[PDB]
């Protein structure tokens, strides 16, 4: 009555099993459950300096995103 | 003494939502969060509005609201 | 040689028994382009210090010989030397494991002399000031050595 | 036996979800595959601190024991900061297997932690003399130096 847990973000059995195997937090793979998520194809060819260029010098959010 | 939903958002991505009485001190919720997550209250710290929260503090006393999120931080020190 | 045994097992007696040429002899025998190897030598000479004058002046002269050859070398980095010194005196943590030396008296008294010298870069002074003023057991162990060096350092 | 397998998942995850302003990219093996044990990283200074505007390159090096053991993290080039060794190695309790490291701590948290460390030194135990000295001598001069360094590593 004093304090109660109504909700926790929880993965499926499968996601938690994968996290547990790698010793990652339970909620690690929950990004795959995002509506954006593309079940993406792409291999990683992208180097460090490109990733840096891709920032365009903008290091912080302005709230306009 | 009516109820608010407070979310506790951990650095590891977890979120634990508590239903808590507005006049209840947060030391209760902190303890329950540590018990749930398996940490010690000295091994981490709690923050709302970017300000560190006392055990003493009350949600109304801190002017909280529904779905207002509390942030947890892992303690660390340089060396 | 004669030096190689004194360095390998320093004693105040072996320092004199090198003869009056000992300052140059030790300074010659060390790599003066290597800050760490200079630190190793400096502490070994330091370790045999007594305030009895013929041991005192002999340590001071070996230090002056070692340091002046080191501080005029272009391949010698002064800041890296001081860093490794603080590491070996256990006043500063390091990535590598280092032998803790129990008594800091000699190194302190040596430093006290060497800081007065003209070959000593005045730039390294406040770095020293910061780590001698900083709480340490072995620095508290010789409080008088520590205090004397501090008052020399304020004068710089 | 989970190191490469986990690192691969962390890199996948990072591409979808990672903190704004931060970069984590595994280097390349000679055969063109990703080397998951060696990542080049970039940490932005915290906004509203003297660190603001800097993007600081960090190398993160793993081993087979990951995540039983944390990576070693090395700022390239080395940074002016009380807890960064002259080598660039960052010294932080969560990066120490014996103190605050837990295997559940991810690369994200490591990067967010190194960030937190930037504006919150522990000066009781400095990893370097130079930044300890300035911080303790004159704090305003310390921040001045930090602002300058941030500007130098500001991007483009």
């Amino acid at each position: 009555l004093d304090v109660l847990i109504v909700y926790e973000l929880t993965p499926t059995v499968e996601e938690k099993a994968k996290a547990d195997t790698l010793k990652l937090p339970p909620t690690f793979f929950c990004y795959k459950n995002r509506p954006d998520y593309v079940s993406e194809e792409e291999e990683d060819d992208e180097d460090f300096e490109t990733a840096v260029k891709k920032l365009n010098g903008k290091l912080y959010l302005d709230g306009s995103e | 003494n009516d109820h608010i939903n407070l979310k506790v958002a951990g650095q590891d991505g977890s979120v634990v939502q508590f239903k808590i009485k507005r006049h209840t001190p947060l030391s209760k919720l902190m303890k329950a969060y540590c018990e749930r997550q398996g940490l010690s209250m000295r091994q981490i710290r709690f923050r709302f509005d970017g300000q560190p929260i006392n055990e003493t503090d009350t949600p109304a006393q801190l002017e909280m609201e529904d779905e207002d999120t509390i942030d947890v931080f892992q303690q660390q020190t340089g060396g | 040689a004669d030096v190689s045994t004194f360095l390998a097992f320093p004693s105040p007696e072996k320092l004199l028994r090198l003869g009056p040429k000992s300052s140059v002899l030790i300074a010659q025998q060390t790599d003066t382009s290597d800050p760490e190897k200079v630190v190793s030598a400096f502490l070994k000479v330091s370790s045999v210090f007594k305030d009895e004058a013929t041991v005192r002046m002999a340590v001071q002269d070996a230090v002056d010989a070692l340091m002046q050859k080191a501080f005029n070398s272009s391949s010698f980095n002064s800041n890296t030397f001081l860093t490794r010194l603080l590491v070996h005196m256990g006043l500063l943590k390091s990535e590598d494991k280092v032998k803790a030396i129990a008594n800091l008296y000699g190194p302190l008294m040596a430093l006290n002399h060497m800081v007065q010298q003209d070959y000593f870069p005045k730039a390294l002074a406040p770095l020293l000031l910061a780590f001698v003023t900083k709480p340490n057991s072995a620095l508290e162990s010789c409080s008088f050595a520590r205090h004397s060096l501090l008052q020399t350092l304020y004068k710089v | 036996g989970i190191a490469l397998s986990r690192l691969a998942q962390e890199r996948k995850a990072w591409r979808k979800d990672h903190p704004f302003g931060f970069v984590a990219v595994p280097t390349k093996n000679p055969d063109g595959t990703m080397n998951l044990m060696n990542w080049e990283c970039a940490i932005p200074g915290k906004k509203g601190t003297p660190w603001e505007g800097g993007l600081f390159k960090l190398r993160m090096l793993f081993k087979d024991d990951y995540p039983s053991s944390p990576p070693k993290c090395k700022f390239e080039p080395p940074l002016f900061h009380p807890n960064v060794y002259p080598s660039g190695t960052v010294c932080l309790s969560i990066l120490e297997e014996d103190k605050d490291w837990r295997p559940a701590i991810t690369i994200k948290q490591i990067l967010l932690g190194i960030q937190e460390l930037l504006n919150e030194p522990n000066i009781q135990d400095p990893a370097q003399a130079e930044a300890y000295t300035i911080y303790c001598q004159n704090r305003v001069e310390y921040e001045k130096r930090v602002r300058a360094q941030a500007k130098k590593f500001a991007p483009s």
